[PDB]
């Protein structure tokens, strides 16, 4: 047995559907149900004489995706209608593009450093923030600072995000009234 | 007179002169003295044949002040030879190591 | 090629895992815990003052915390959403040790003892007003108890009937442990050691069907350690040494019955396996008493010297599987060792956990769980997932 | 009784070693021709 | 990707071929023997007579040379070139230079297999183009000054990158640079494939076998804290332990009895992967040595194992081929020996799986259960099963002599298991 | 021979403040101790070493 | 851009031209490249003068 | 061990080792043997404390033979295990010399764990 790739799909989502090889080629291209399709390759052996023992386990290559779950909130990013954010019930924010689907890419949860210099809360079993109420953009100042505000479900802070990096923020707004963030807004 | 003396100075015991003018001014002073040509200090290579000099010269004290202070002793070799047991293994585990990045 | 003492590449090839899968293991792994954080159980209602005493319920979900903010506070605890039970606020009276007692009778009492700096105890009766009692007379040792702060409760046997009661047990001044009724609060007996006394704990020993037998375990500073048989009269059985430590400051048993893990029930009483001797320089002699009862100068089956400042809470998991090393004196100064390998959990606390100034620590009797009380006044509560 | 039984059996549970990063480092120094069976007891004293 | 770079890929490719004098001095004055000031001033059949030579020598200390005689080391080979000839040419000499390698892989302390592997260094320039399987096949020798010289003339594989510090260095590669170099997993993987055609044509010695299961346990232990780390590297030494467990060597097999002990104390193996490891260790146990080793591994690895069923009777094929391979005398002068092993949940399953699978042999499983001394869920299970077999059959002298020393010994306990099931009244009347 | 015991006391002296700055720089957790003149010492906390 | 090939006349130097500016003299046969040079112009051809040594 | 003299029963031994922890947060001791010795022939010792738990007890047994020519006080104390946590260190310490002070906060204590010694010398 050569190697696993584990939790390749989702088994919620029907676990990996189809999964083919290129023929003559090492790539192999898996699709799931949870709407998403990706492609590993296999490199070439890293022993010089033996090879056929010797087996570089396979990698992850170029792959497409979209939201598993159908999408809970909408907005525009620009005024040319180029791309639009969308967050979904499986808590990620996506960047759809509305000109060229290869351009549609996940904003990334990735935190920053905290300011002062203190460590961060959290559990060390990294998941996705809770699912998106609302969101509000406003790319007046953008790539100068944080551009989006979002609000998720059942907690009291808002965060932000920077649509020119495609990322979070530094900054998640409390409510101070220990209340669930209902709405957002920003100004021009 | 050798065995009320510390394992210091048992390290340094050859080296006084280096030793005393490495003092009256304020410089580095040797760290081999007499014990130099002993047979582990010569497998030693480096800095550590300074480190195992100090060992060296730690159990030597240990076995010295035994054979001098000792009533029943055997004439056998065993405390000597158990701290040469010690000394060994532990001049092994720093020749073991290496500065170099793999 | 091939269509189709190869047992072994067989049972490679099929198998994929290859640990022991769930609860075919039913005694913990060691050198790797597996610990999740709940929430922290006095988040609801904040303590004022550095959380001093710890402890849980013997049957109910319920913490007990106290301070020396005067109050004591009983919570209904769960995963999610520790609530406050009910708060209780003794004026001029600073709590230090707290204790649910539960007699073995009819296991219906649910005493909380409390106790200070004073020359008195309290005694709430659990009715879910609030009626409270005050212990304030030793029957004639009042030279020899200036203080009712370092208290044990424990189980007692009349040994001419079968007739069960809660003993307090109160360390005084000279070498002296002062025994008392926890009803009546009747001086009953008194056992001095000869030294500074600065810890005892408290073992059973079953005997018949429905007997078992007190023992009284007390430390000097020193290391000497006596032990009395109280079921009698206060009489010492067994006067060891233990080798090595010179400041003692903490012994615990654990692996049976002791006074956090206490027996419900009068027949599932245990004999303690282990016994902890926690030092000033952070050293833990570790004593295995399946066969250290008889050496009379026993060696420890390990001393753990992993923290390095004084022992000032060292506790033992109901089941006797892990002992929880502690100290007050510098931060998150807090280790779970794994016995009977006596090795320390290197993945837990890591460098992130928000363990505080740890002047606290309490075991869950049933749901393996810790609660950890800290000088900032938070119980921070860890579910271990073994149980 | 099952609760007693599961106590008694995590009370028969014996101290054992475990295998640290340097409990095998310096067995290189005399794998020097000896015998395999010599080596096989010269791990199993680490082991116990 | 760059032009250099697809420039050093037809360097790499073309890294043997002499294009002009200087690349042809600076490629032939790597020798073994030689400095590079003679060894450029050489020829072929200077080197190439010694070299005959020296495997007449190396064929006479062991005859399984004069194959090579025929063809590595004829007189067609002086002018047979190597990259002048295709693939299938150059595989049939490549396996013709590995054949060679791991014959002589043991007999590197006497000059004549450096005199010898001297001409393929220099004819067929295997120290670039078949250098995996040299340094494989040296590597037991890292202290010596002919790893040394190996080292200094190789060019270095990427798998074996630890050592490029020392190549040209005066001071040997140290233990703990073996340890690095063993703790990949495709090194691990190249290691046991290598060591697969060893065992196979049958030149397993004994030098290499305790390197080879030094550097296996120091990577068992360097791996020790990390347990996706442990479960990357179980089927590749437990495969390794298969493969060695499965030829006739006893000294290969009691490596792999090392192997398997130090794995099963690393981290706990499931119950059945112990069970197969112990049929794969008695199903080609032949020897003395392997046999005290053997039993010695069994008990380990029976004691390493916890949880709800690590008492059972062990099956009946598996307690029938353990009775084929240690009869009672065997088990019982073991149990009598001082130093004392630690064989308690073992020794507990093979006298529940005499009692349920002999029901003969009663007399010295009490004369064993007198030897060593059990814990309280042992003898529970034990009386417990002596209760369960007093019911099934009628009830004679060894049961009673059994149930006589349960009585002398801890009488509260079978007073337990009798009320837990059945009673103190009724057993002494049925029996 | 006074004056070899004047100059004995006095490098006494100044080698036990030495040493006392010397002790002062290791490592450990120390605070500042001021007595009622101001002669000071350094109290170092009841840690053992690692 | 597409590379005007030449070789020297024994075999043993390859000079390449891209269009766009990259002119590469190189020893094809070992891995040893002699000369890289980006010529930001559009390069048209190039030839050896009587050696690898020289080229125009 | 027949050949350690004075050796301290309990009271003295748990005061000596009490001045001990109180020296070793005041870093006025030299923990070890040879760093007793050169306190010994600096002259800069108030009393030595060895431990009569060292396997060859010789290499103890040569201090007193030059604690007996500066009249420096010296005991034996049953256990090297308890002098080395003591003295606050993770090691076992064989032998421990306080070192001598005039502004020293536990003066008093040095001094009346020192009588105590040379009444029995």
């Amino acid at each position: 047995r050569i190697h696993v790739l584990k939790n390749i799909h989702r088994e919620s989502y029907g676990g990996v559907t189809q999964a083919t090889f290129l023929n003559g080629q090492p790539i192999i291209v898996t699709s799931g149900g949870d709407n998403s399709l990706k492609e590993y390759v296999f490199d070439p052996s890293l022993s010089q004489g033996s090879g056929d023992v010797v087996v570089q386990p396979p990698r992850y290559l170029r792959s497409r995706g979209g939201h598993s779950q159908p999408p809970s909130y909408i907005a525009f990013a620009d005024s040319q209608s180029h791309f639009m954010l969308s967050a979904s019930k499986d808590r990620s924010l996506w960047s759809f593009s509305l000109r060229k689907d290869a351009q549609s890419q996940e904003m990334s949860q990735r935190l920053h450093k905290k300011q002062d210099g203190g460590r961060v809360g959290g559990s060390t079993i990294k998941s996705k923030f809770p699912e998106i109420v609302a969101l509000a953009i406003e790319n007046a100042r953008i790539g100068e600072w944080e551009n989006i505000i979002t609000a998720h479900k059942d907690e009291k802070f808002a965060r932000t995000w920077d649509m020119r990096n495609k990322r979070v923020g530094r900054w998640t707004f409390d409510t101070t009234d220990d209340g669930f963030v209902k709405s957002v807004a920003m100004s021009q | 007179s050798l065995a009320k003396s510390p394992a210091s100075t048992i390290q340094i015991l050859g080296a006084e002169k280096a030793l005393f003018r490495a003092l009256k001014t304020k410089h580095d002073t040797p760290k081999y003295g007499l014990l130099y040509h002993a047979s582990l200090v010569g497998q030693a290579t480096g800095k550590n044949k300074g480190k195992i000099a100090r060992v060296l010269a730690a159990k030597a004290a240990v076995s010295l002040r035994y054979d001098a202070l000792a009533e029943d002793r055997d004439d056998s070799g065993d405390i000597g030879l158990e701290s040469r047991a010690k000394v060994e293994n532990r001049l092994s585990q720093l020749e073991g190591r290496d500065l170099r990045t793999t | 090629d091939e269509s189709d003492i190869n047992a072994l590449t067989k049972i490679l090839s099929t198998t994929y895992n290859y640990k022991d899968t769930l609860s075919n293991s039913k005694l913990l792994p060691p050198k790797k815990l597996d610990i999740v954080r709940l929430k922290d159980a006095n988040a609801s209602h904040p303590s004022h003052s550095a959380i001093q005493s710890l402890s849980f319920h013997p049957s109910k979900p319920l913490l007990l915390t106290g301070g020396y903010d005067k109050t004591l506070r009983i919570y209904h605890i769960d995963g999610k959403t520790n609530h406050l039970v009910t708060s209780l606020h003794l004026v001029g009276s600073p709590i230090q040790t707290c204790t649910f007692y539960t007699s073995l009778s009819n296991q219906n009492q649910q005493n909380i003892f409390t106790a200070g700096r004073r020359r008195y105890m309290h005694s709430w009766d659990l009715s879910l007003t609030a009626k409270i009692e005050k212990f304030s007379r030793l029957y004639g040792h009042e030279s020899t108890q200036r203080s009712f702060e370092n208290f044990k409760v424990a189980h007692l046997q009349n040994s001419q009937t079968n007739s069960v009661h809660g003993i307090v047990l109160l360390q005084g001044n000279n070498g002296w442990i002062n025994i008392l009724h926890s009803t009546s609060g009747l001086w009953l007996m008194g056992c001095k050691i000869e030294g500074v006394i600065t810890d005892f704990c408290i073992d059973y020993q079953p005997i018949s069907r429905g007997k078992f037998r007190t023992i009284l375990i007390a430390v000097n500073a020193y290391g000497e350690v006596w032990e009395f048989d109280l079921n009698k009269n206060g009489h010492v059985i067994r006067r060891w040494k233990d080798q090595g430590g010179v400041g003692i400051t903490k012994i615990q048993v654990g692996g049976g019955t002791t006074t956090t893990c206490p027996a419900l029930q009068i027949s599932k009483i245990k004999q303690n396996r282990w016994l902890a001797v926690g030092s000033e320089s952070g050293f833990v002699n570790l004593y295995d008493r399946n066969n250290a009862m008889t050496s009379s100068t026993p060696t420890p089956v390990a001393a753990l010297d992993q923290l390095t400042t004084t022992i000032s809470n060292l506790q033992f998991s109901p089941d006797g599987q892990i002992l929880c090393m502690a100290s007050r004196a510098v931060k998150d100064a807090l280790r779970l060792v794994h016995l009977p390998s006596c090795s320390v959990f290197s993945n837990w606390p890591t460098s992130g956990t928000p363990l505080g100034k740890v002047t606290s620590v309490a075991f869950s009797p049933s749901g393996g769980l810790l609660a950890v009380g800290n000088e900032q006044g938070k119980v921070r509560l860890w579910k271990l997932n073994h149980y | 009784d099952e609760e007693d039984i599961a106590l008694e059996f995590i009370n028969g549970e014996k101290k054992d070693k475990l295998v640290n990063m340097n409990s095998f480092t310096s067995m290189f120094d005399n794998i020097q021709n000896v015998q395999m069976d010599t080596f096989f007891d010269r791990v199993m004293k680490v082991l116990t | 990707s760059s032009l250099s770079d697809q420039l050093a890929q037809v360097a790499s490719n073309n890294a043997t071929v002499a294009l002009d004098r200087k690349r042809r001095q600076k490629l032939h004055s790597a020798s073994l023997i030689y400095n590079s000031k003679t060894a450029a001033t050489q020829d072929y059949d200077f080197i190439f007579e010694n070299a005959s030579k020296a495997l007449e020598e190396l064929s006479q200390i062991e005859p399984k040379f004069a194959i090579f005689s025929r063809t590595l080391f004829s007189e067609s080979s002086i002018s047979l070139d190597r990259n002048v000839q295709t693939k299938e040419e150059i595989k049939d000499l490549d396996n013709a230079i590995n054949a060679y390698l791991l014959l002589a892989s043991s007999k590197w302390y006497l000059a004549p297999t450096l005199h010898a592997t001297e001409w393929l260094v220099r004819r067929f320039q295997i120290h670039v183009k078949n250098t995996e399987m040299l340094l494989l096949s040296t590597l037991n020798y890292y202290q010596t000054p002919v790893f040394k010289r190996i080292l200094s003339i190789i060019k270095l594989p990427p798998l074996f990158n630890c050592l490029s510090n020392f190549v040209r260095s005066e001071k040997p590669p140290t233990a703990l640079t073996m340890i690095k170099l063993f703790n990949d997993m495709d090194f691990l993987k190249l290691y046991t494939s290598y060591l697969d055609q060893c065992i196979k044509h049958n030149a397993t010695y004994t030098n290499q076998l305790l390197f080879t299961t030094c550097c296996f346990i120091n990577v068992v232990a360097f791996n020790s804290n990390n347990d996706e780390k442990l479960n990357q590297l179980v089927p590749i030494l437990l495969e390794i332990s298969a493969k060695l467990l499965a030829s006739k060597s006893k000294d290969c097999q009691i490596a792999a009895h090392t192997i398997l002990v130090v794995f099963a104390t690393a981290l706990p193996l499931k119950k059945t992967i112990i069970l197969a490891a112990m049929e794969t260790i008695l199903s080609n146990l032949d020897a003395k040595e392997a046999k005290h080793s053997a039993l010695l591994t069994i008990c380990k690895l029976f004691q390493t194992l916890k949880g709800q069923g690590n008492v059972d009777q062990l099956p009946s094929k598996i307690f029938k081929l353990f009775d084929s391979k240690f009869d009672t005398v065997s088990i019982l002068t073991f149990l009598d020996k001082e130093d004392k092993p630690v064989c308690d949940k073992f020794i507990t399953s093979y006298t529940r799986s005499i009692a349920r699978y002999d029901r003969s042999k009663l007399n010295i499983i009490l004369s064993l259960l007198k030897k060593i001394r059990l814990e309280r869920y042992e003898v529970r299970l034990i009386i417990t099963d002596l209760i369960y077999l007093s019911e099934i059959l009628e009830d004679k002298s060894q049961l009673v002599e059994l149930f006589e020393y349960f009585i002398s010994i801890n009488e509260d306990l079978v007073l337990k298991c009798l009320k837990s099931l059945g009673l103190t009244g009724e057993l002494f009347e049925i029996r | 021979v006074k004056q070899h015991l004047q100059r004995e006391t006095q490098l006494k002296q100044v080698q036990q403040r030495m040493d006392a700055q010397r002790e002062l720089l290791k490592k450990g957790s120390k605070k500042k101790i001021v007595d009622s003149s101001g002669k000071i010492s350094f109290k170092w906390k009841k840690q053992r070493k690692r | 851009g597409p590379y005007h090939i030449k070789y020297a006349k024994n075999g043993t130097h390859l000079l390449i031209t891209g269009r766009k500016g990259h002119v590469a003299s190189m020893d094809w046969r070992k891995g040893q490249l002699r000369a890289e040079l980006f010529l930001n112009e559009t390069c048209h051809s190039a030839t050896y003068l009587q050696n690898e040594q020289y080229f125009a | 061990n027949p050949k350690a003299f004075p050796l301290a029963d309990a009271a003295l031994t748990q005061q000596i080792l009490d001045v001990v922890q109180q020296a070793a947060n005041l870093r006025q001791l030299k923990k070890g043997a040879n760093e007793a010795t050169k306190t010994l022939n600096r002259g800069i010792s108030e009393f030595i404390i060895m431990a009569a738990d060292c396997e060859p007890i010789e290499i103890l047994l040569h201090l007193p033979l030059l604690c007996e020519d500066k009249n420096v006080p010296y005991v034996f104390v049953p256990s090297r295990v308890a002098l080395g946590r003591a003295c606050g260190v993770s090691r076992p310490v064989i032998a421990a010399s306080i070192t001598t002070n005039d502004a020293s906060a536990i003066k008093t204590q040095i001094y009346a764990v020192k009588d105590k010694i040379e009444t029995l010398l």
